[PDB]
């Protein structure tokens, strides 16, 4: 579970999809958004809430 | 600006940098 975790936190979901791709938890949680029809910009006025 | 969209400022979001983003319709009016 530790491996899966590391993947889901430093690459996103591209590691069950090939190599693991890292990207940020800032963009994962923005690029997540867009999969269930919100728009990204509602993290970035609320990343500290 | 046909790829990317107006929302918010800049002093709220975390890492964000500086660049100058192009306008298609910006040649248009040098004519």
């Amino acid at each position: 579970t530790s491996a899966l975790l590391a993947g889901t936190i430093t690459s996103g979901w591209t590691f069950g999809a090939g190599a693991a791709l890292q990207i940020p938890f800032a963009m994962q949680m923005a690029y997540r958004f867009n999969g269930i029809g919100v728009t990204q910009n509602v993290l970035y006025e609320n990343q500290k809430l | 600006t046909d790829n990317t969209f107006v929302s918010g400022n800049c002093d709220v979001v975390i890492g964000i940098v500086n660049n100058t983003v192009y306008d298609p319709l910006q040649p248009e009016l040098d004519s």
